[PDB]
């Protein structure tokens, strides 16, 4: 529930 | 002006978007990839501009920036003179079919059953079911729950890739695009009305779809709705007349996102291209109809009769909404 996963 | 570069997630989508550039004078031009995930990074490279997603995609996508541009809006349930692009979007069903002839199955007995989705990460095929799982089983082990599935992206060497059977030469089995047999919606339901799996996790025009004659395809003209049931929550069956009283969830539209500062051009881009090649579109049959594909929802749903303008100008989060986003974060928890 936060950062870009890339 | 600028042209506008589309996102194809695999060879059919890229076959339609090439014929979308070519009619539309290369007003709109083409990128490809393998899967949703990578069109998502061209699209936050500036490698392409923008793509439609499912909701579950928009949540990934919305994480990294991109921001909701128009979205879905397929024929309304109730009279509205309102233009088709300027009505509120009505959200879908997302609903779990099962076989009537497999009579003991509900909701409570799903465990080690065979189940279909359309993909991991999309809304009405994997974060509402599989959310709804976790929660109700206390586990975070939902790679365990049912005992083989067909859910697309998933490593393919796992049970949760089992039933997936790839493309005509049963390569790419499991990939998340159209070249996997059981991608999709259409996909899913067919891994259900095949036998394949007990149960496909799907939406309810889906059903509808592919069932009694409305398509013509070779696994589906011969299905009817009678022999299917939806799975209520509360561990009744259901006739697959009565979504409305026996879904899992209602769903946010499919729509297009974009980076934010392509969102404006997209937005003008689009509601132009859908005036020539939309349903009822100046092109449309005559041309090029920018929203068939013969019952695969290639770049858009079949059954969207046309984009529409979002109230609110919202973020990612309020097109979603809380609730669905808190439960998307939720599920992610497990992995
Ligand atoms: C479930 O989905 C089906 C398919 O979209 C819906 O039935 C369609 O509804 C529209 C709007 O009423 C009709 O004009 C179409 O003719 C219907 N299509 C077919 C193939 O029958 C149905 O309304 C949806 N059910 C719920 C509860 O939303
Ligand atoms: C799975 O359970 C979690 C935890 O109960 C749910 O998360 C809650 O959702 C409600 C309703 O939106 C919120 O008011 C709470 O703040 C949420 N709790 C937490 C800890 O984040 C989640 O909605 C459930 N998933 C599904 C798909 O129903
Ligand atoms: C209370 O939270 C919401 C917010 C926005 C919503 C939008 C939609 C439609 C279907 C959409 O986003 O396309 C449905 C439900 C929603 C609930
Ligand atoms: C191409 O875009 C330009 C600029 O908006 C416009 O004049 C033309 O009508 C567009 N044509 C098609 C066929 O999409
Ligand atoms: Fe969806
Ligand atoms: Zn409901
Ligand atoms: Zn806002």
């Amino acid at each position: 529930l936060e950062a870009c996963a890339f | 002006y600028t042209r506008v570069v589309w996102c194809a997630v695999g060879p059919e989508e890229q076959k339609k978007c090439q014929q979308w550039s070519q009619q539309s004078g290369q007003n709109v031009t083409c990128a490809t990839a393998s899967t949703t995930d990578d069109c998502i990074v061209l699209v936050l490279k500036g490698e392409a501009d923008a793509l439609n997603l499912d909701g579950g995609y928009i949540y990934t996508a919305g994480k990294c920036g991109l921001v909701p541009v128009l979205a879905e809006n397929r024929k309304s349930s109730k009279h509205s003179s309102l233009d088709c692009v300027l009505r509120p979007t009505e959200g879908y069903l997302a609903v779990a079919v099962v076989k009537k002839a497999n009579e003991g199955l509900t909701w409570n007995s799903l465990k080690d059953k065979k189940s279909c989705h359309t993909a991991v990460d999309r809304t009405a095929g994997w974060n509402i079911p599989m959310g709804l799982i976790v929660n109700q089983t206390g586990s975070c082990a939902f790679d365990e729950f049912f005992s083989q599935s067909c859910a697309p992206g998933a490593d393919p060497k796992s049970r949760l890739c089992a039933l997936c059977a790839g493309d005509d030469q049963g390569l790419d089995k499991c990939v998340p695009n159209s070249k996997e047999k059981y991608y999709g919606y259409t996909g899913a339901f067919r891994c259900l009305a095949e036998d394949v799996g007990d149960v496909a996790f799907v939406k309810n025009d889906t059903v509808w779809e592919n069932t009694n004659g409305e398509s013509t395809a070779d696994w589906a003209k011969n299905l009817k709705r009678e022999d299917f049931r939806l799975l209520c929550l509360d561990g009744t069956r259901k006739p697959v007349t009565e979504a409305q009283s026996c879904h899992l969830a209602v769903a946010p539209n499919h729509a297009v996102v974009s980076r934010s500062d392509r969102a404006a051009h997209v937005e003008q881009v689009l509601l132009h291209q859908q005036a020539l090649f939309g349903k009822n579109g100046k092109n449309c049959p005559d041309k090029f109809c920018l929203f068939k594909s013969e019952t695969k929802n290639l770049l858009f749903n079949d059954n969207t009769e046309c984009l529409a303008k979002l109230g609110g100008r919202p973020t990612y989060e309020e097109y979603l909404g809380t609730e669905y986003v808190t439960a998307i974060a939720n599920l992610k928890k497990c992995s």
